[PDB]
DNA sequence: ATCAATATCCACCTGCAGATTCTACCAAAAGTGTATTTGGAAACTGCTCCATCAAAAGGCATGTTCAGCTGAATTCAGCTGAACATGCCTTTTGATGGAGCAGTTTCCAAATACACTTTTGGTAGAATCTGCAGGTGGATATTGA
DNA sequence: TCAATATCCACCTGCAGATTCTACCAAAAGTGTATTTGGAAACTGCTCCATCAAAAGGCATGTTCAGCTGAATTCAGCTGAACATGCCTTTTGATGGAGCAGTTTCCAAATACACTTTTGGTAGAATCTGCAGGTGGATATTGAT
């Protein structure tokens, strides 16, 4: 009965519309307008957890850290577009030596 | 007596610091610096500890984006020796300067 | 009390890596990254809903707000994905 | 304060910004560069601390001065 | 149908400012582009940090607060000694 | 009724305090606008103004030209480092850029 | 009624050369012409794409001015003289 | 017969151009980029004039900002020629790669 | 080229401190059911602009030749910057006490919103005014010989 | 010092472009209720800050040396300069029609309001995972043929 479960979504529409209203956006908001933002939201949202969660495994750790959104992040060209300006706190960088560096 | 050549161990230490997240500066001079370049501006503040924290990971974010560019441009003059003119190029084609 | 998108995050975790967690601050990225983006989809909208001299934000201003701010294939599969959810709303 | 940045921290920061060789004159350039860096963030933050009428300096304020100088930082308060 | 614009304004500057210059309508045109972007900078500054503070008034509060955010230097110290000046003058009727 | 005095007239301003007001009002900045914030941002808008004029206005007479034109506002702009940090992801349509040769280009 | 094609060659080796010089540049290698092109086209491209965005939105099939700088401002851009 | 030194002319070039604010870029050429490439993403568009005026501004503004950098990082090098690596560490270090 | 001989990583281990996840209570948001308004779409429709076409002159693109000087490649050592061992001091970490601030609530005087009615400043052309763009030539520098 | 050029620099005026003039009328301003709101009082627990202390571990220092930077040198072409040719850009006007603005009318969609249900934030308990050290084998670096 939540707009959230009507529109198939686990982000909160009713919040969305709600921030929307308050936020001095405009006069009025639309009742599609939140739902397709959460949609987007959650989207994105899922997208960075795939990644972050492959390289969580990977370390073998149960749990995802900032350095698993930063690794995601930084190796996706989209992700990394997107997010080209944001600073992770704790992911440190990605490990990339120029090759005139290495011996021989 | 062993020794490595050098950079051997600067290589080592790349890889090392380029596989870790933890900050790199020391945190009671960094908070000293804070504090002093606060009051400069505006007396009597107090900082949530955690306002510190934002300000040293953001610090410490732009100085190793920094000496990326930097790094890049001392490659570019077929050096592999950073120098103040290096960060000087770079600073001045981000716009800082 | 203070609000975050912390339990959303945590349900599309589960989703898509049930056995997988996330640590405090791995949260506090993820509710960081959902408000910026939240931000910059909102006052493009505004902005769009202005430049026409319209008062509402409907969902047309977030798709094409959504095609202004997001790259490529990424901004292809938000908009599939936004249209879906309105229209999956619209149904019932 | 600003000799407290201590030469292997600044070599530290280097070394993850992916640098093998530095010139004895970097340390010194890199200390003006940081405070320049901090002068203008924490002036922000003040500013932002003054307009709530407050004499705590927040994550936020630190954030919100960032983001206005277009360095988002993510996990203080976003 | 009209359209508004801030060139009376600016040439009234102008006309203080430098009595015997003019200005090309170029120029007049991008001196307008000028007045529209730090009117946009400022006022939606002013608007975060009304929002920030849950405040639902833009008062001048914030926009001085956002001038001084915006503005370098001198040129904000400047800028208001003049928002000052005027909402004195203003208030005083 | 008495005689109307305008809000600009009351702040001894040359820009439009009560056009101002209502841009506020109407770009959904925020829910009530203060009397007196349009005044400020009234007077910080004429003030910026007269600055570039009066830089602007002087390029132009260096110039012998009695008409300012986008290569002056230009030249204001970019020879003054406050107004330049202020304007510097700006554009000036037709400014032009200043006279500046790297010295190693020269010939010795 | 007449097809547009090829057209990024129109930015002449000459052209290039100009604006190089306005950017205070001495001497150009011969491959930088192609180079410019490539970058300029880049350019245009992003440009063009948000300019078009903004006039699908208003129900327009004029791309105006105002399109343009709004396409401008949102790649952090601003230019300005063009509010008319 | 007479002939200048190769740098000469080129230096009264820069001369002559950093005095002047005309377009350097001819309008007709640049208006069919402009059109071919808007028909490409939405077809029997029309362009007020001004906004084709407003994009050759902007891109002759881009692009000569682009070569003030190239020629910075060229010169880094030691070389008073600029080369595609220049214009590649530019936008490397502006953002834009 | 390969081969011994160190030095340093790196994957793996276990036992728990302690981060995270789970739980349960409860204001606060979200949802709901009606009732009412209203922003903006449709549908005409009159005028602007816009796209294409045309002409014609000359400004400028193009292609070519030739050689000045640049980029690239090389050689060499002086002296910078890295590596390392030592020992001292700054920072970390842990503990305590206290006060200075945020963060909350309640209640009005003050401030803003908004409709209705007047009143005038701002705008669109039209009329008037006038810089300076081009068009001259002569004087001063600069370049290369 | 002299030719060959290029660049200043003052001078001149008519017309494209800027300014001023005019008069209507949209939008500010005045006025009078209606609605909000910000902030003084008076609190109340948290965080901060200030101080104190021990001890670890990281930094500062001095010495030695590997090798990088910068200077000097040399040469093959690349790129700039100069020129003739002739095309295509520039300017300006015509033409026909597509597309915008401008206006009116009227619902589908959005707001408003009263009240109930549902949920998300929060702070301890319960659960379980990284991680601190330690290991041994894996991978490199060095020095020497
Ligand atoms: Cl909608
Ligand atoms: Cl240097
Ligand atoms: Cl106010
Ligand atoms: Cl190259
Ligand atoms: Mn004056
Ligand atoms: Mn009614
Ligand atoms: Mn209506
Ligand atoms: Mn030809
Ligand atoms: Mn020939
Ligand atoms: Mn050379
Ligand atoms: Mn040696
Ligand atoms: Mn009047
Ligand atoms: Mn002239
Ligand atoms: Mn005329
Ligand atoms: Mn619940
Ligand atoms: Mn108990
Ligand atoms: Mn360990």
């Amino acid at each position: 009965k939540t707009r959230s479960s009507r529109a198939g979504l686990q982000f909160p529409v009713g919040r969305v519309h709600r921030l929307l209203r308050k936020g001095n956006y405009s006069e009025r908001v639309g009742a599609g307008a939140p739902v397709y933002l959460a949609a987007v939201l959650e989207y994105l949202t899922a997208e960075i957890l795939e990644l972050a969660g492959n390289a969580a495994r990977d370390n073998k750790k149960t749990r995802i850290i900032p350095r698993h959104l930063q690794l995601a992040i930084r190796n996706d060209e989209e992700l990394n577009k997107l997010l080209g300006r944001v600073t992770i706190a704790q992911g440190g960088v990605l490990p990339n030596i120029q090759a005139v560096l290495l011996p021989k | 007596p062993h020794r490595y050549h050098p950079g051997t161990v600067a290589l080592r230490e790349i890889r090392r610091y380029q596989k870790s997240t933890e900050l790199l500066i020391r945190k009671l001079p960094f908070q000293r610096l804070v504090r002093e370049i606060a009051q400069d501006f505006k007396t009597d503040l107090r900082f949530q500890s955690s306002a510190v924290m934002a300000l040293q990971e953001a610090c410490e974010s732009y100085l190793v984006g920094l000496f990326e560019d930097t790094n890049l441009c001392a490659i570019h003059a077929k050096r592999v020796t950073i120098m103040p003119k290096d960060i000087q190029l770079a600073r001045r084609i981000r716009g800082e300067r | 009390r203070k609000e975050s998108y912390s339990i959303y995050v945590y349900k599309v975790l589960k989703q898509v890596h049930p056995d997988t967690g996330i640590s405090s601050k791995a949260m506090g990225i993820m509710n960081s990254f959902v408000n910026d983006i939240f931000e910059r989809i909102a006052s493009e909208a505004s902005r769009l809903a202005h430049y026409n001299k319209r008062s509402t934000i409907t969902s047309r201003e977030v798709q094409t707000a959504v095609r202004l701010l997001l790259p490529g294939e990424l901004a292809k599969h938000a908009v599939s994905e936004g249209t879906k959810a309105v229209t999956k709303y619209t149904s019932s | 304060n600003i000799q407290g940045i201590t030469k292997p921290a600044i070599r530290r920061l280097a070394r993850r910004g992916g640098v093998k060789r530095i010139s004895g004159l970097i340390y010194e350039e890199t200390r003006g560069v940081l405070k320049v860096f901090l002068e203008n963030v924490i002036r922000d933050a003040v500013t932002y601390t003054e307009h709530a009428k407050r004499k705590t300096v927040t994550a936020m304020d630190v954030v919100y001065a960032l983001k206005r100088q277009g360095r988002t930082l993510y996990g203080f308060g976003g």
